[PDB]
């Protein structure tokens, strides 16, 4: 699409030979190798590992459509890997029946932590802050919670299937069984900091398109010699709202709004069916749930009538109605 | 009445004006596709006095309605 | 104005509990059923003591009233006049065919009113001055919509056969031993409510107000209906529809060799009330199972 | 109170309206004429919803629940008790994210930046106007409008989902979920490069782009760039709302079945029907 | 209890003995909508608690041709309600499988 | 540019193109209307 | 014992309590530039005074 | 009155009254087309007097 | 931008433009009136 | 009428050419392929007066 | 561009190139409406 500075609408360059002193060096910062896309050790097996996750799972939505290639395509999204059943708890499952689920789970979750050890590594070797391993570390600790969430109520049963669709189905029956996830007040944190990271990322990168033509995207320059792009974005804000940052750190507040997103989530879940079973009514108790006019009234005989039965196991026979 | 063709350029003029009747020739062909008298992939075979006519008014009955009840 | 939506506000104003409906799909589908509604024979009662020879369950009405409800149900099972589908029709009381096979259709045809009956009769909870007739599943044919056979142990259905329970949610802040149901049994509950708001045509916030699902003063009536819905539909297929298994042809049963059962669909057959809410059971005394219609006394011979 | 050089850079001129008269400072805000009308509708509508909550049951600040009307009034304003107060309060709440814009707008142009923000923000006032001026016109009723009460707008949004059955099969909303979780990682990336950069571990010199240039190829594969990495979360940002306002936009006016039921066409391609 | 005394000579309603010009209405708030008390309150006005599940003693195998080869708890109302191709129907069940001897 | 003498002879086949489809579309639509006139 | 007390009500105000922290911590290094502030009857800080200016150590090539 | 188009330029104006003609036409169109009265592509060769009318003032 | 003398021709033809136009679609709406009156 | 190919690229002309007319052909055997009277796969065989006709009017 | 002579001479090859494929869609459709007649 056009864009409103000329930087790259036409006469872009081309470094034939190499940039770093398109094309790409071969060389060191230190003694960190540039050339290549970085893997290390760590990097390598991450793949080995996250490889044989997927296989797993891939195979098993296949088998699940009898091997038919079409209906793997056709019906892709409503496939999944599934929990073992409820009755298993943490006890290890039968293969068909949840045992390739948590093998599947094992591989992908050392497959993550390896792609951590990767990332630390090499921000270590470019000689860089450890910032991004810790904004990755919070992905990770919501990850986590998936699986330590299930632990703490004592079944793998609890567990999210994989699966693009089913996992969606998860989500949902997560919110009803456990009674309404608006009510946690760790979902709706972590809800305003992930609209905040879409609030502070849409005026941050409006504000540096709108000072780019003054080298206001230079922000390393403008962090260590602040021009007049840094003055004037300081000062649109705070003429606009009172208040401004400054180029590095409204870096801070994308950096925590994002971190705080996933870190406030996974307490909500951690918290879920642990401390609190029924998220309403824990917004009744402390007062969060606004009062609405009665759209029924039970008589004492319904209240005993109307109330049901907890789900118990399906019938394993089919039973002959003759008589 | 030549002079438009130098108040606009004839290509763009051109490609503007077999824009606008293709599109308006898809859309009325498939409002009528939809149509119940007009689906004349089903139905073209049938004479004029036996394709759908639209009626001059719905039936109904008293104790009946099409929507629930409510507010 | 045809791509326009109707909606229907259900609950409290801000609540957003609202039905929405295409207009111009729905009142297809309105005027498909209002034009084929079959119209009644009308009403008549003479004297005189009972002529027949094998007649079980209507012997209850007077022979003008056994006679039209005979053309009733035929119009409603069979197409009308069409008394050849359950009867050997020189015989009428015969419920074999001259080979000596069994009319299978007549000894449905008597469980039918049987059943018919009892919902009528016990089930007003669920089915009020309403009622239900055989046009209600039938429609004109002798197969019902929304038929069901075993299949899966964990199919939905079963709901509405031999199980109980659907209920996931606790009463209560903190967790405990009362309630350990898992989030699959919530996926079973909510792939079983899905299938309930087909059947209606409606969607959740008909019976629910989805902040709390759990909560009945939270919710429309109508969720009190429902749940007498589930009740007379395992009543239905434990003891009227499923107990015919040996009673139909082959073709009729299931591939574990079960016969068909009813759902919710059967009646509703996608709308909110069965035939929009058409009142035809009042018309028909044989089928009462009640000594009075909204408050109209049934005519006892 | 001034940043120590910000005297240099309050003159006069960028005014959309009002020339001269309004060109002025109030503390650090800049003022301007719609900074005037800003201050009237956001007065107006706090005030109201302060009344909204007087009348209604409770002080509670979760528990504040202004309704929009019944549905039976369709377009016309209801009387105030009965979701008349809720109309007046979206009108005022219009003419403050209106007017809060275009107030962006003269300082945008009084400090020689482009408009960029200003358009921005503009999408989250379309997605707004959707949700309560565009959505409730389509169905024809103002009520269909969500409650300004902290809580209670989260009951409308949990039964307005509900009434799709499954609305996480919403194909508009599940573009827009996936803007937002990629916006929240391209944020945290974004920021952490940048502070690990001008961060380094005690006693190593300060970065440069060179090496975060090098850091994200590693991350992503390929290098964005310094304009790049604002483009992009601009457009994931903004392009979160706009797909946001699609989404609720599809739900009702458009589509009236369950959500599940729409992928009904991708089952039935000819190629595998 | 639920309107104060009127006066037999005006028609006029009496508050605490005394005569009101006008008519009196019971102020209510919004709807006449009121705060929840509390969890038990909340509580007293839903049905009680369900009752206890019904689990079976034992597990009996179904025959494997009435065993799913899909897992996923929701797919016969998300999927299957809809779909209903020939060859992906026979899909859903495993084929049946027997001894070579019985054959 | 397009001059006046260019704009001319355009002019004589843009008339004879729009003429040429408003026959074939008008005896399409006496066609359509011998089928099932819609009024 | 505690009826009203729960783990939750007493993990969210610990959130709090370091959220504002965390407000205080950014709003200090909001004004490593620019401050202190100019005005009529001097200089001023807001609150909380921000961190000191910020000298960036550049890296040699000789 | 022709110094209007001093004002304005004829190019611009041109095409601001086609795009707005067509649109209204269009819109008109549709209106109708959603009407019951005036659906005709279905209900176009009932004569004017089996044509649908709104509903009248009941009384009742 | 437009001469006296331009603007001036291009006025007569943009009248009898409109002028012939209005005169078309109240033909249109004779024919309309004839077959299905709104008042 | 061939200055039109002075006006407009040859090359260009003949490859818009060809992809729309390929589209509409798609188009166009889909649509029948997707009806009843001509899923011509399915029931080719049936002979004119035995293929599926759309629903009339009613006798009234 | 292209000379009015290459323009005159691809026109040849254009006309005569679109006339022969509706020639044989003519065929088609003769074939399509023996078999199963549209109206
Ligand atoms: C939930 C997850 C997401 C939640 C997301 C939450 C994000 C929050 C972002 C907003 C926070 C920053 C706001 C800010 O710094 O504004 C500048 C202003 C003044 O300081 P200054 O700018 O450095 O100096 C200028 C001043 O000294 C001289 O200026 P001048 O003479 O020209 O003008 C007059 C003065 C008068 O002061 C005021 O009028 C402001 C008084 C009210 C400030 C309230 C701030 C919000 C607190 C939120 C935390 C909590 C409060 C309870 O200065 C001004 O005119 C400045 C006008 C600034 C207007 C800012 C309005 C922001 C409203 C934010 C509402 C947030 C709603 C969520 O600062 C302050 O007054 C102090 C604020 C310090 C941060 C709050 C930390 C609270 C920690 C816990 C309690 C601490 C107790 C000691
Ligand atoms: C009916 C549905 C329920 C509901 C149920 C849930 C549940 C259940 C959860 C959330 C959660 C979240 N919900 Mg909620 N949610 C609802 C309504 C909403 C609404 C709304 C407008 O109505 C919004 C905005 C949100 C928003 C949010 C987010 C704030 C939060 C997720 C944070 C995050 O970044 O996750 C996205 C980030 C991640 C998942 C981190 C992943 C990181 C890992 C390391 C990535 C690994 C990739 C790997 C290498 C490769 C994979 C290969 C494949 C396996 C093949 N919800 C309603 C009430 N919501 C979560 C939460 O935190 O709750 C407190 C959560 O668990
Ligand atoms: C702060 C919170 C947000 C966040 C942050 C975040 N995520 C991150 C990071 C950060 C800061 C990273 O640095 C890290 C990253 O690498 O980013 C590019 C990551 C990451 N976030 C990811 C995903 C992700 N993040 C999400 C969300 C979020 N991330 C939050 C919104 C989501 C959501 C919303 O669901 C997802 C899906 C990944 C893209 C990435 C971590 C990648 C990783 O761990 O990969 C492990 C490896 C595999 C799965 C294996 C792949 C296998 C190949 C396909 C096989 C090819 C063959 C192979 C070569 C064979 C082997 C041969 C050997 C000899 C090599
Ligand atoms: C592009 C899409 C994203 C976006 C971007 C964005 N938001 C922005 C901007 C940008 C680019 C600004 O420049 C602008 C700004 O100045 O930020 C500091 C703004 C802004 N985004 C804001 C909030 C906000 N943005 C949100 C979302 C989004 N913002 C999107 C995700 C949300 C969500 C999802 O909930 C919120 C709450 C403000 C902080 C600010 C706009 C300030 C403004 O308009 O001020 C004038 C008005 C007032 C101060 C008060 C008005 C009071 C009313 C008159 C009465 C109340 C009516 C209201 C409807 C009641 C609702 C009650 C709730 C409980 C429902
Ligand atoms: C087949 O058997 C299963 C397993 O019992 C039945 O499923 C039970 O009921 C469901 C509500 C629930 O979902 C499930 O967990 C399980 O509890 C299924 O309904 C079929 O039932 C018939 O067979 C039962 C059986 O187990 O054999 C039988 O049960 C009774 O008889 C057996 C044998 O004597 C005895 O072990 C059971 O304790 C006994 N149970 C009861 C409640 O009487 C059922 O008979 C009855 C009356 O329930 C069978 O049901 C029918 C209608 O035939
Ligand atoms: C079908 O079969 C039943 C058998 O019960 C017949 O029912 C009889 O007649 C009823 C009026 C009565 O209520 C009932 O108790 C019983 O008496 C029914 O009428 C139909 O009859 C035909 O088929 C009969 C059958 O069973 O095959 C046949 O019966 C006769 O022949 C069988 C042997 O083939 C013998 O077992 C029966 O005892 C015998 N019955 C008599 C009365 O002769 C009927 O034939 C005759 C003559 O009745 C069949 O009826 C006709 C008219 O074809
Ligand atoms: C109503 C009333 C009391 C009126 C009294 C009279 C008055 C005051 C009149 C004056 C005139 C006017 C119009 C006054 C306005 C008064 C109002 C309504 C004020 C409210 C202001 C307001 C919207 C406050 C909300 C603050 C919040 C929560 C914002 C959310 C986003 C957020 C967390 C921002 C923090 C991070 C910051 C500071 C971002 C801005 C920022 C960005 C985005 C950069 O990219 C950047 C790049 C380089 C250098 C600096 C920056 C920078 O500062
Ligand atoms: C970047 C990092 C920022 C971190 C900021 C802090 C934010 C969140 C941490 C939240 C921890 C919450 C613990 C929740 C469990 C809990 O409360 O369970 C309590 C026991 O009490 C307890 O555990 C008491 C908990 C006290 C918390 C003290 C401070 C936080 C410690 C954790 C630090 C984490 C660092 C990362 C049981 O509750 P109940 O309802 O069963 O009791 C009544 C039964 N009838
Ligand atoms: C129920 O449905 C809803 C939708 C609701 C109902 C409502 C519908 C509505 C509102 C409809 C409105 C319709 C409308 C309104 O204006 C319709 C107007 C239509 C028009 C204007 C049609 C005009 C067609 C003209 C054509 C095709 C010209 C072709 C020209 C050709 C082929 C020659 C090309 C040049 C050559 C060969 C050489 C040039 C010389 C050169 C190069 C040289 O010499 O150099
Ligand atoms: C029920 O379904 C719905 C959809 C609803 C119903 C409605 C449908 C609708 C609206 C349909 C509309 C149809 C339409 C509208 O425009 C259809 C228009 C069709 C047209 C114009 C087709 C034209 C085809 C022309 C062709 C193929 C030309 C081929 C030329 C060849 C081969 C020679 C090329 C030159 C050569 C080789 C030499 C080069 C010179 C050289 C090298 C040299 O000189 O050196
Ligand atoms: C031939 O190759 C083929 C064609 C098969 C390759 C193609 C493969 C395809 C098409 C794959 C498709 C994959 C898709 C679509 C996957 C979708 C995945 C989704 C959407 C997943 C979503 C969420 C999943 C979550 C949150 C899973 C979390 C699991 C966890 C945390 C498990 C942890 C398990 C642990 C830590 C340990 C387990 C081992 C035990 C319990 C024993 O402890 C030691
Ligand atoms: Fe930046």
């Amino acid at each position: 699409m056009l864009e409103y500075q000329n930087l790259f609408t036409r006469v872009q360059v081309r470094t034939v030979p190499e940039p770093g002193i398109f094309s790409y060096l071969a060389g060191k910062f230190g003694d960190a190798q540039i050339g290549p896309i970085y893997l290390g050790w760590a990097g390598v097996l991450s793949l080995i590992f996250g490889f044989i996750a997927i296989e797993i799972i891939g195979l098993n939505m296949w088998a699940s459509v009898g091997w038919d290639p079409v209906e793997f395509i056709r019906q892709l999204p409503w496939l999944a890997l599934e929990p073992p059943p409820p009755q298993y708890g943490l006890r290890v499952p039968p293969l068909n029946q949840g045992g390739w689920y948590l093998m599947a789970g094992f591989f992908l979750t050392v497959s993550i932590i390896l792609w951590w050890i990767r990332i630390y590594r090499r921000a270590r070797a470019l000689q860089m802050g450890s910032h991004l391993p810790w904004a990755f570390a919070s992905a990770i600790f919501l990850y986590s919670t998936f699986f330590f969430q299930p632990l703490l109520v004592g079944s793998w049963s609890e567990m999210v299937p994989f699966g693009i669709f089913p996992h969606l189905d998860w989500t949902s029956a997560f919110s009803i069984r456990y009674g309404n996830l608006y009510y946690n007040p760790f979902h709706a944190l972590s809800i305003a900091f992930l609209y905040g990271s879409a609030v502070l990322f849409a005026m941050h990168g409006a504000t540096i398109l709108a000072v780019a033509r003054m080298g206001g995207e230079r922000e390393i320059e403008q962090i260590t010699d602040r021009g007049t792009a840094a003055e004037r974005s300081m000062l649109f804000w705070r003429w606009c709202m009172g208040f401004n940052a400054t180029m590095e750190s409204i870096h801070r507040w994308a950096w925590w709004f994002a971190v705080l997103t996933t870190f406030t989530g996974g307490i909500g879940i951690l918290l879920t069916g642990t401390v609190v079973d029924n998220w309403y009514l824990w917004g009744v108790k402390h007062g969060l749930v606004a009062p609405y006019p009665a759209q029924n009234q039970l008589t004492p005989e319904q209240q005993d009538l109307l109330r049901g039965r907890y789900q118990g196991t399906a019938p394993d026979s089919f039973p002959s109605y003759v008589v | 009445m030549h002079r438009i063709w130098l108040m606009y350029d004839p290509r763009r003029v051109m490609v503007a004006l077999v824009g606008f009747l293709a599109v308006l020739a898809l859309v009325i062909h498939f409002v009528l596709l939809s149509s119940q008298r007009y689906s004349w992939i089903e139905n073209g075979t049938l004479g004029a006095d036996q394709a759908p006519v639209g009626a001059s008014a719905p039936a109904a009955a008293a104790e009946m309605s099409p929507l629930p009840p409510g507010r | 104005g045809d791509a326009a939506t109707d909606t229907v506000q259900v609950g409290y104003r801000g609540t957003a509990m609202e039905q929405n409906y295409d207009h111009g799909d729905l009142k297809t589908k309105f005027a498909q059923v209002k034009l084929p509604q079959s119209p009644p024979p009308a009403g008549e009662s003479p004297p005189g003591p009972l002529p027949w020879k094998n007649v079980q369950v209507l012997n209850d009405i007077s022979i003008a009233e056994f006679n039209r409800t005979m053309i009733a149900m035929s119009t409603w099972v069979a197409g009308t006049g069409n008394c050849a589908y359950c009867h050997n029709v020189a015989a009428f009381q015969d419920d074999t065919l001259p080979n000596g096979k069994p009319l299978y259709t007549k000894i449905v045809a008597r469980r039918m009113l049987q059943m018919t009956r009892n919902i009528n009769g016990n089930y007003s909870q669920h089915v009020k001055n309403t009622g239900v007739t055989c046009y209600t599943c039938h429609m004109g044919k002798p197969l019902p919509n929304g038929l069901w056979f075993y299949s899966s142990q964990t199919d939905y259905l079963r709901h509405y056969l031999d199980r109980d329970g659907a209920r996931v949610i606790t009463q209560g802040v903190a967790p405990s031993n009362a309630n350990r149901s898992s989030t699959k049994q919530a996926e079973w509950t909510y792939a079983l409510m899905i299938s309930q708001s087909r059947s209606l045509g409606v969607n959740c916030t008909y019976c629910h107000n989805t902040r709390q699902f759990a909560s009945w003063r939270e919710a429309p009536p109508a969720r009190v209906t429902a749940y007498h819905g589930i009740l007379m539909l395992r009543d239905v297929n434990q003891n009227y529809l499923a107990p015919l298994q040996p009673v139909y042809p082959a073709v009729r049963l299931g591939a574990m060799g079960d016969a068909p059962k009813a759902q919710c669909v059967t009646c509703h057959n996608g709308a909110y009330k069965p035939l929009y809410g058409a009142q035809m059971a009042k018309d028909f005394p044989a089928m009462w199972g009640r000594a009075d219609w909204n408050g109209v006394p049934f005519p006892g011979i | 109170a001034m940043l120590s050089f910000e005297k240099k850079y309050r003159v006069r001129g960028g005014t959309l309206i009002g020339g001269d008269l309004f060109d002025f400072w109030f503390g650090p805000f800049y003022v301007g004429f719609f900074g005037v009308t800003t201050i009237f509708f956001v007065t107006l509508g706090t005030l109201l919803c302060v009344w909204g909550a007087a009348m209604g049951p409770t002080w509670n600040l979760w528990q504040i629940n202004i309704a929009p009307p019944d549905l039976k009034y369709g377009l016309g304003l209801a009387p105030l008790r009965e979701g008349g107060l809720w109309q007046i309060i979206t009108l005022c709440a219009l003419g403050a994210f209106g007017s809060w814009a275009l107030r962006q707008a003269e300082i945008a142009r009084k400090l020689g930046m482009g408009m960029h923000i200003p358009w921005a923000y503009g999408g989250a006032i379309l997605a707004y106007t959707t949700l309560v001026v565009i959505r409730p016109f389509l169905l024809g009723a103002w009520g269909h409008g969500f409650p300004y009460g902290i809580f209670s707008h989260l009951d409308w949004v949990s039964n307005v989902g509900y009434q799709y059955l499954h609305f996480h099969y919403n194909p508009a909303h599940m573009i827009a979920v996936t803007f937002f979780f990629t916006n929240c990682l391209a944020l945290a990336m974004h920021g952490s490069l940048i502070l690990s950069v001008t961060n380094p571990p005690k006693g190593t010199p300060t970065g440069t782009s060179e090496q975060e240039n090098v850091f994200f190829r590693d991350l992503l594969g390929y290098s964005i760039g310094a304009i790049g990495i604002h483009r992009l979360g601009l457009f994931l940002a903004v392009g979160a709302a706009v797909w946001s306002a699609i989404c609720i936009v599809i739900s009702g006016p458009f589509w009236t079945q369950g959500w599940p039921e729409w992928w009904n066409w991708w089952l039935n391609l000819p190629i595998w029907k | 209890p639920t309107a104060w005394p009127v006066d037999p000579t005006t028609g006029q309603t009496l508050i605490n003995g005394r005569p009101v010009v006008g008519r009196v209405f019971i102020m209510r708030k919004t709807d006449g909508t009121v705060k929840y008390p509390n969890v038990a309150d909340v509580v007293a006005h839903e049905a009680l608690a369900p009752l206890p599940p019904v689990v079976g003693s034992s597990y009996q195998q179904a025959p494997i041709t009435n065993q799913r080869r899909m897992r996923g708890i929701m797919i016969q109302s998300t999927l299957w309600d809809m779909d209903r191709k020939r060859s992906a129907t026979r899909q859903r069940y495993y084929p049946a499988s027997t001894p070579a001897n019985q054959l | 540019g397009m001059t006046e003498e260019e704009a001319r002879r355009f002019h004589g086949y843009m008339v004879t193109g729009t003429l040429g489809y408003v026959v074939v579309a008008s005896v399409a639509h006496f066609l359509a209307w011998s089928w099932r006139p819609w009024f | 014992m505690m009826e009203y007390i729960d783990g939750a009500q007493i993990a969210l105000y610990a959130f709090w309590l370091f959220f504002f922290g965390l407000i205080i911590y950014l709003r200090r290094e909001d004004k490593r530039e620019g401050y202190p502030l100019e005005s009529p009857q001097g200089p001023r800080d807001g609150w909380p005074k921000g961190a000191p200016k910020k000298t960036y150590v550049h890296r040699d090539h000789g």
